[PDB]
């Protein structure tokens, strides 16, 4: 849901001019999208296994 | 977990397909070159200088 | 001269890992493929005789 | 303890000798109380013409039925009475007659063998009785799919050559062959420089020699000269012979490429690759875990009842391939897998598997040369085909030299993009079309 | 026997949306496949009529 | 042994309750994703376990259908959770890796 | 000029185990473990257990998985085979001599640490059916299995092959039990070819010290008699007629063995008239066309069956059997020569010598001797033993067969095959 | 009796390099394959152009 | 055959008879397995021709009239060209047959040659059968008179 929410942020940003807050927050959501998929979800998986003794 | 493919046999297998994989790259090189009439590359070839 | 089996007569089955399974004790058949008309399969739901692990150079 | 290597040097050297005749008398002494002695002749069916065909096979049937000194039935009575065993065989290039006997019986054993070899009393009553017998044999031989398929395989592989012919001959020859026909064959063929007196066991080579001179003296002495032909090479064709018969319940298929022949050193490597593919039979313990991918896939998907690789050697040519038995709906799959393995070995034999194949061969060789009979047969055949007797130590040396490169090199020479000789019998509706069997003899990635 | 099962055409239909074994389980999130299908023909159907004039 | 083990154990018992399969009467090994190793191990289960396992899964699918859950009393208590499948799977993996080692030589 | 041979070395460990080794300086090695675990040890609640066992020589063990046993052995080009008879099971292993240690280990594992896993055993049951179908395609096998089921009421009546109703029903626990109570030190012998005595004995003392089975080579075969008939339509009728004879190793046994060669066993010449065969000549006289006849001789730990086996056309069964029987009757009545008993003698002796010419046969003779006699008898003394058979002993053997309760098994179109009653 | 089965004479159809039973087909296999493969090689080259 | 042989009695009585006689009566009511698929139409023709004849036949009628039966008989059942007697002649032999099974229950039958049907000795056996005891007379009884 963080991933969903992060896309909703991306939608919002893309609909806004490339100025003030929007630039850097847009650059944050970006890195995040990739961190969430490329690293955070895979890791959460390994931890959830570990937590089940699997 | 690509460690399953790491051992002596696999290493022999890779060497055995090397000439083939090399020749298959020779085919793709010339193949693109000829098909796009690669100005850059073709100029070096004798007789294919149609300019 | 023990070895009931090779004392020719009773049955001996052999199971193997590499070689083929055998059944091979003593009774006629031998002086029978001579006074001919003894067919036999040609591999009907079957195995293979003479079997393998006998070669040369 | 004695190593494997060492153990090979321990094997007594086969002793060779020649009679002022051409008769090579060779032996291998051991300490056994038993032995095997015999005559290996360079007579086959590859030596016969289209109308002589079945000649040798006919002579075998007469061979033990009476000599001049030992008439009708006495020869048997003598062999049987001393507890000995008298046997005989004929392939397309070789003929043999050998006796298993107590070592002391070596004298009579030889005296008998000679008598059979020279004084064959081909009495008409018998030559006639044998023709109804050999005819019968053909009728039963017809029920052995396997025997039929290799006959078919020869028939097509060697189309138009003498090697195309079967050993027993065609029925018409069996019923028409004359005594003159047989007499001629013997005289043309059973002569000194084309036969070997062999033996193995508890005997001294001197003894053997004494006897060879004693009872085989007087063949090619006042003989040699004119009317002795050589064998012409046989053209291998690469074709297909499909005998369709949906009444049989399993199909037999035999495919092969042309092999080099007896003398070619290449045979060792060929034999190692074969060993890697190996054999299979439905009674084999261990199916899925078998080393050979063919065997394992075969066993796992129940793609057949049996298969076997082979390398049949003839002078200058041969059949190199595999034979298999399977259900009507498995012929395609079986063919695909077999070919896949040849190709794989041609292009990518790994090093580990070549050691297995090598080990298999050392074990087969040594396991096969066990007991007087197999050894005597090896002496006799070897002299006819190598002129020498190849000591185990040398075969090991030859096996040893094979590594992966050799396998994929040597397999490529004979298998890669070559035309097979295919023989099909049974319910072969799904035997792949030749074009497609031929296409499976090379591959597009390579 | 039954036509729906053996007719070379219906077989398809039957094995695609009639007899096809399905989980008793699948929820609303599984409806999107059919809705995507409906969206497709709809875009094709209206889209066509639009092309008869555009 | 002490506070330390209990803490990890209680962190584990917490996730377990949060994972929430026990609410559907399931067991850890029932939720295991079926792959080749897993299929074989399911195959090797003796009659009784295999039967119980199917009924458990059926009970759950049935619940997950009407999106109900089991009464609290009948949830599967951590502790009481039998790793019935584990030993089988471990052996199936242990077998495969042997073939895999053999395939390297 | 070969080196002088070695002598076989033999040792009886105090726990019952026997060890025998010969250092033929062979390039190969043969190791065999012989066990008194044959089919006669099954009882009515566990038939076919030793068949399934015979077929499971490569299921996983402790310290060696199935895959390893297979791959390991084929890697060195070795062989693992198990061979059975109504009395023994014999696990033999072969390979070049540099590899005996790996093969010995595997052997020990198959015979002493089998796991019999439910799922591997279940996967293997169908092999009984395949294995049996392949054997039973030779008419002889059904016959000899019926012969034995008819002759005995016990133990020896069991077949080498699983009853059909048992296929799929033998359990891993039954396999465990069969091994535990039969594969023990006192019922075992370890034969070595191409290995050394200290290595064998070391192996034996380390791994083969297992005891907790049963004791004797017997439940004790009760001889019964009676006959079994299987209608078939095979064109050829197969039949065997037998009586209780002598237990292996006893002196009467060699009389039967010689009687067998007087009457006639296998052929000695490719396609011969079988001139020196009393039976084959005696049937010939009254029967003109396709048939075979042979004296039959099975000898066991505590019993034996002797008689003859005929293959003839459906309509000639009666005549072939009757003539064949009459010819034995003739020897029983005293009409036996001296150069005859002599020829028989020479056929037997030579046959034996030839039987142990190869390794496969030497190791099996040695193995079975060790198991039946607890010793090793050299060829020279076996020859001496045959030599001590007297004409009257052979005549007496013949006499015993004629007057003893019979056992017959026959299969084919039996419409003209006599009953026993009518012999 | 399956021994009466001889393959019909094919001389009428054989390439000239393979007319002699006296001689190996090995010698001309290359050339024969050479020939037929050149045919397809050229074809592909044509289709390519 | 599979449907019949699912009652243990049938295999038993078929073995009983094969064991008791050497002849004719030893044959079973059911085809030997090796014969399934092998009986020929010519064999069926022959069986009917040599057994379905006037002298080996009887025509019984219930609810019909004698003249109709006799009319039918004289019109259609006048066929003769088979064999004669109700016998090849059953030779009694003896001996026994055993089939290992695992059925929990062992089924067994023990018999001797008795009397031919219709002879007076046959009724003695028939009575002996009831002294010893045949089927039950009472639903779930102790079988007191057996």
């Amino acid at each position: 849901w963080a991933l969903v929410a992060d896309l909703l942020t991306l939608t919002w940003i893309g609909g806004q001019p490339v100025e003030h807050p929007y630039i850097t927050i847009g650059q944050l959501a970006s890195v995040l999208y990739f961190l969430l998929i490329l690293v955070l979800m895979p890791t959460a998986g390994t931890i959830e296994n570990k937590l089940l003794k699997w | 977990m690509l460690t399953r493919f790491l051992g002596p046999r696999y290493r022999q297998l890779a060497r055995n397909w090397v000439p083939t994989a090399q020749l298959w790259g020779a085919v793709g090189a010339v193949g693109l070159v000829w098909a796009t009439d690669w100005r850059l590359i073709l100029d070096w070839v004798p007789y294919i200088n149609g300019k | 001269m023990l070895s009931v089996a090779a004392r020719s007569g009773p049955f001996a089955p052999v199971l193997s890992a590499t070689s083929r399974g055998v059944a091979g004790a003593l009774r006629p058949l031998v002086q029978a493929a001579v006074p001919a008309t003894s067919e036999s399969p040609v591999l009907d739901l079957k195995r293979s005789v003479l079997c393998r692990e006998s070669l040369r150079g | 303890t004695a190593t494997y290597a060492q153990a090979l040097q321990s094997v007594p050297e086969t002793q060779v000798s020649q009679l002022d005749n051409g008769l090579r008398v060779a032996s291998e002494q051991s300490s056994q109380p038993t032995c095997t002695v015999g005559v290996w002749i360079d007579a086959g069916s590859r030596y016969e013409s289209e109308k002589n065909n079945g000649a040798g096979y006919f002579v075998e049937h007469l061979a033990f039925k009476g000599t001049k000194n030992r008439p009708g039935n006495a020869l048997e009575k003598e062999v049987e009475s001393m507890g000995a065993h008298l046997n005989a065989y004929s392939t397309r290039e070789h003929t043999a007659y050998y006796i298993k006997a107590l070592s002391k019986d070596l004298p009579k054993a030889v005296e008998l063998l000679a008598d059979i070899v020279q004084n064959c009393s081909l009495e008409d009553s018998q030559i006639e009785k044998e023709r109804d017998v050999i005819l019968q044999e053909l009728q039963e031989n017809d029920t052995s799919m396997r025997d039929v398929v290799f006959n078919y395989l020869h028939a097509t592989a060697f189309q138009g050559t003498p090697l195309a012919q079967s050993v027993e001959g065609p029925s018409e020859n069996v019923r028409k062959l004359s005594r003159a026909d047989l007499t001629e064959y013997l005289s043309r063929h059973y002569k000194a420089p084309r036969m070997v007196l062999a033996a193995a066991g508890g005997l001294e080579h001197r003894q053997l020699l004494d006897l060879a001179q004693k009872h085989f003296s007087g063949l090619s002495g006042t003989y040699d000269e004119d009317a002795v032909p050589t064998l012409s090479p046989c053209r291998f064709t690469g074709s297909q012979i499909c005998h369709r018969e949906d009444g049989l319940p399993l199909a037999h298929v035999a495919i092969a490429v042309e092999g080099p022949g007896w003398a070619h050193p290449d045979n060792v490597a060929l034999q190692v690759a074969n060993a890697i593919i190996g054999h299979y039979d439905c009674t084999y313990g261990g199916g899925a875990h078998l080393s050979s991918p063919l065997a394992s896939i075969a066993a796992t998907n129940k793609l057949c009842q049996s298969f076997q690789t082979f390398n049949i050697c003839y002078a200058d040519t041969g059949l190199l391939g595999a034979h298999f038995v399977c259900d009507h709906m498995s012929i395609d799959d079986m063919m695909f897998v077999l070919q896949g393995q040849w190709m794989r070995l041609c292009t990518s034999a790994t090093e580990s598997e070549v050691l297995r194949g090598k080990n298999l061969l050392r074990n087969a060789l040594v396991s096969h040369l066990d007991g007087t009979t197999p050894v005597c047969e090896d002496i006799g055949r070897s002299l006819l085909t190598y002129g020498r007797r190849i000591p185990l130590a040398e075969w090991e040396s030859r096996i040893a030299e094979v590594d992966a490169r050799v396998v994929r090199e040597v397999c490529s020479k004979y298998f890669y993009d070559q035309c097979p000789a295919v023989a099909g019998f049974g319910p072969i509706e799904q035997l792949p079309d030749y074009n497609r069997i031929r296409s499976g003899m090379f591959w597009l990635r390579f | 026997t039954n036509i729906r099962k053996s007719h070379p055409l219906m077989k398809i239909v039957n094995n695609a949306f009639i007899d096809l074994p399905a989980p008793s389980n699948i929820s609303s999130w599984w409806n999107f496949g059919s809705l995507l299908g409906i969206c497709l023909i709809l875009q094709i159907l209206t889209g066509l009529f639009l092309a008869m004039h555009y | 042994v002490s506070a330390s083990s209990r803490w990890l154990e209680g962190i584990r018992k917490w996730y377990y309750n949060a994972a929430g399969f026990n609410k559907l009467g399931l067991m850890r090994d029932d939720t295991i994703h079926e792959n080749d190793d897993v299929k074989e191990a399911i195959r090797r289960l003796p009659e009784n376990l295999y039967d119980d396992r199917v009924f458990r899964i059926k009970r759950a699918l049935d619940l997950s259908m009407r999106q109900q859950i089991l009464p609290k009393e009948q949830w599967t208590k951590y502790e009481e959770d039998k790793s019935y499948l584990e030993p089988y799977l471990k052996e199936v993996i242990r077998e495969r890796k042997e073939r895999e080692e053999w395939a390297k030589k | 000029v070969p080196p002088h041979p070695q002598d076989l070395e033999f040792t009886r460990l105090p726990n019952g185990l026997v060890i025998a080794s010969l250092e033929n300086y062979a390039p190969a090695s043969r190791i065999g473990l012989f066990i008194k675990a044959g089919s006669r040890y099954e009882n009515s609640n566990n038939l076919g257990t030793s068949h399934l066992l015979r077929l499971a020589s490569s299921l996983t063990t402790k310290g060696a998985s199935s895959f390893k046993i297979t791959r390991g052995i084929e890697a060195v080009g070795g062989k693992l085979s198990v061979t059975s008879t109504r009395e023994n099971m014999a696990y033999t292993v072969e390979c070049l001599r540099d590899d005996v240690d790996i093969l010995m280990e595997f052997l020990l594992n198959v015979t002493t640490a089998p796991e019999f896993r439910r799922w591997e055993v279940a996967a293997l049951q169908p092999q009984l059916r395949i294995d049996k179908a392949v054997a039973l395609q030779n008419p002889q096998a059904h016959v000899i299995e019926n012969l034995h089921a008819a002759a005995y009421r016990n133990a020896l009546a069991n077949s080498l092959y699983c009853p059909d109703y048992r296929i799929g029903k033998v359990t891993p626990v039954e396999l465990h039990d069969y091994v535990q109570n039969h594969f023990t030190s006192a019922r075992m012998a370890l034969i070595g070819l191409g290995v050394s005595h200290p290595v064998l004995k070391q192996v034996a003392e380390q791994f083969l010290n297992i005891r907790g089975g049963l004791g004797l080579s017997g439940a004790k075969a009760k001889y019964h008699g009676g006959e079994i008939r299987e209608q078939n339509g095979d064109s050829l009728v197969h039949a065997a007629l037998v009586a209780e004879s002598a237990a292996i190793g006893s002196a009467e046994a060699n009389a039967f063995s010689v009687l067998q060669h007087v009457l006639g066993a296998g052929p000695h010449v490719k396609r011969g008239s079988n001139a020196t065969s009393s039976l084959y000549q005696a049937v010939a006289k009254g029967v003109h066309q396709p048939f075979d006849v042979s004296a039959f001789n099975a000898s066991y730990s505590d019993s034996g069956l002797f008689g003859f086996y005929t293959i003839s056309q459906a309509a000639s069964a009666g005549d072939v059997i009757k003539a064949a029987y009459n010819q034995v009757k003739t020897i029983a009545q005293g009409n036996l020569s001296n150069p005859d008993v002599q020829a028989a003698k020479n056929k037997l002796k030579a046959g034996y010598l030839m039987s142990v010419e190869s390794s496969e046969g030497f190791l099996d003779e040695v193995g079975s001797q060790a198991l039946a006699a607890g010793s090793y008898t050299p060829p020279s003394t076996v020859l001496q033993q045959i030599d001590a058979v007297a004409d009257a002993d052979v005549i007496n053997a013949a006499k015993k067969f004629v007057s003893g309760r019979k056992s017959m098994a026959a299969s084919g179109n039996l419409g003209h095959t006599p009953f026993i009653d009518e012999l | 009796s399956h021994t009466d089965i001889k393959v019909p004479d094919f001389s009428d159809y054989r390439r000239p390099e393979v007319l002699d039973s006296t001689k190996s087909s090995k010698e001309s296999s290359e050339a024969r394959k050479g020939f037929s493969y050149l045919v397809t090689a050229t074809t592909t080259v044509g289709v390519a152009y």
